[PDB]
């Protein structure tokens, strides 16, 4: 009722995603996720409702690197639900291209790297996933802080609890995923990486048109894993594919850092680095941190 | 669909010192349905025997009953509830937790067929969202389960079978009034006493972790076992007879 959409920065799935004054505050811009809740039957979209109930849950620990949630409108007149969170001047694949010559300066991208690792380890050491990790859901605010958004697809991480069989984009999508396996934290590690790997060369690391493509252009880079790294429990063999050297796709990347990115980039993902292990890593010894 | 395995991430490390003060954060200050005036505990016991009825009729994941119960109280904290409408309110809480917690949710037809026009539904999920102000999810006595294998030591291989029998039991318990007590965290605890008890799993006599546990959730152990024999009261009260 008193926001006045400026305009838009990005649709999601289930709705577009709009900039917008307020007379709560000046001029303030206030984030505005509204969701087309259509008169079904179904009540209140399951997205929505997710997303808001984790970020809820952990707002009290006010931490740094998540984004946050102002409040939640709704018009009972279908029915208009408005998320509405916090504005931040423009998500990651904005600054990846307004970024002068030539690109972001490696200390730039480590304190980022470093930022993104912060609310990973944090979700996680709360058994929650974001299941949906991409430079479009990443906030950069002028400062520099880095904030997670878009949980849309986050949701409490529990034992032998049933999984659907989609999610992130594709791009960033985890081998596993794309295998139709189980799956849990390692899923953001293997974005996380992808991301890191995208923040050096300012384009998607594994851009691909299915799962097979995307699969294979994956394992176009780290090589065909072990019999002993590729699950067991179902799809495509490993022979359904037939190690090129990382930098030959990351435009320069420090043997620490490189070393890094791949410790994402790890098929099996029992062996995959956590975001706790990751901040402890070399590649940081030496941050303004 | 493809069931979730072992993240040592996200069950090895301090998860429990996490969980443990996310449990923490919902103070009770106030009694099991104190405000409502219409409606008893007896009525509580009874709409909770057919909302475990109708999360195991189904097979939702273990987690959806113990966080419609969560929203259940909660939402009979701050609004009021008639002996005529329980049925509906009840749905509404395991329609909005199964939303959450399982992959294929419960739907509005599901829950109608079964007692409301599936618009009367809807508006008391809107009802107990705006109500809660959206703060949907908590932590679940069913959340410490795996951590406190691990924190307790019991081998990995036993876990699937140890988890699968204690969170069923849990949940049987929780529809018990004198469970709602308890605290998410011993409330688990007597239930991977009770689940180890009855059932060896060549786990050291239950009264091995009684220390572990007690060191663990910062009680005492005769506090353990106190909540260890409650859980394992609660689970026998079960009774169909009453719907
Ligand atoms: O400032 C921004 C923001 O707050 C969100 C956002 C917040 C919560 C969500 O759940 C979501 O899906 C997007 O996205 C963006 C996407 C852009 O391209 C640029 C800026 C923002």
């Amino acid at each position: 009722q008193q926001y006045e959409c400026v305009a838009e920065i990005g649709e999601g799935a289930y709705g577009k995603v709009f900039k917008a004054r307020d007379l709560k505050n000046g001029g303030r811009f206030v984030a505005l996720k509204r969701v087309r809740v259509q008169t079904g039957e179904e009540g209140m979209p399951l997205s929505t409702i997710r997303e808001v109930a984790v970020l809820r849950h952990l707002e009290t620990f006010e931490h740094p690197n998540v984004v946050r949630l102002f409040d939640v409108c709704t018009v009972s007149r279908e029915t208009k639900l408005t998320l509405v969170f916090e504005h931040v001047d423009q998500d990651l694949t904005t600054y990846l291209d307004k970024v002068p010559e030539p690109g972001v300066p490696t200390e730039t991208i480590k304190d980022m790297m470093f930022q993104l690792l912060r609310g990973l380890d944090f979700l996680h050491s709360h058994r929650v996933v974001h299941r949906d990790l991409k430079p479009q859901n990443i906030l950069v605010t002028s400062s520099g802080q880095i904030k997670l958004a878009d949980f849309g697809l986050a949701r409490i991480y529990s034992f032998q609890m049933a999984l659907t069989s989609v999610v992130v984009t594709l791009w960033y999508r985890a081998p596993e995923v794309l295998l139709q396996s189980s799956y849990a934290t390692p899923v953001d590690l293997w974005s996380v990486g992808c991301i890191f790997a995208e923040m050096f060369r300012r384009k998607p690391l594994f851009r691909g048109s299915s799962d097979v493509d995307q699969l294979g252009k994956i394992l176009d880079v780290i090589g065909l894993p072990g019999e002993e790294d590729w699950p067991r429990d179902v799809a495509l063999p490993r022979q359904a594919f037939h190690a090129q050297p990382i930098e030959k796709f990351v435009t320069d990347i420090d043997e620490l850092g490189k070393d890094l990115l791949l410790k994402c980039l790890t098929f099996n993902p029992a062996k995959r680095i956590s975001a706790y292990s990751a901040l402890s890593h070399p590649y940081f010894q030496d941050l303004e941190r | 669909n493809r069931a979730k395995i072992d993240s040592t991430t996200m069950k090895d490390p301090r998860v429990l010192n996490n969980l443990k003060l996310r449990e923490l954060l919902l103070p009770k200050f106030t009694s099991l349905w104190e405000i409502q005036t219409e409606v008893t505990v007896d009525n509580r016991t009874i709409l909770l025997t057919w909302m475990h009825l109708l999360c195991e009729s189904f097979e939702l994941d273990k987690s959806v009953f113990p966080l419609s119960v969560s929203i259940l109280d909660r939402y009979l904290c701050k609004k009021q509830g008639t002996k005529k409408t329980l049925q509906k309110i009840g749905a509404a809480c395991v329609l909005i937790g199964s939303k959450i917690r399982t992959v294929k949710p419960m739907t509005v037809s599901k829950l109608t067929y079964l007692s409301f026009t599936n618009l009367e539904l809807i508006n008391q999920e809107k009802d107990i969202l705006e109500a809660l102000k959206w703060d949907t999810e908590a932590v679940l006595a069913t959340d410490f389960l795996i951590p406190l294998c691990n924190a307790l030591k019991i081998p990995e291989d036993l876990w699937p079978q140890l988890y699968e029998a204690a969170s069923t039991t849990i949940c049987k318990a929780l529809i018990q009034p004198n469970i709602a007590l308890l605290s998410p965290g011993l409330i688990c605890a007597g239930g991977l006493l009770t689940t180890i008890e009855t059932d060896n799993t060549n786990c050291r006599p239950w009264t091995c972790y009684l220390e572990d546990l007690s060191s663990i959730l910062n009680f005492s152990t005769n506090t353990v076992r106190t909540v260890k024999d409650q859980v394992s009261e609660a689970f026998s009260l079960y009774d169909l007879e009453i719907l």
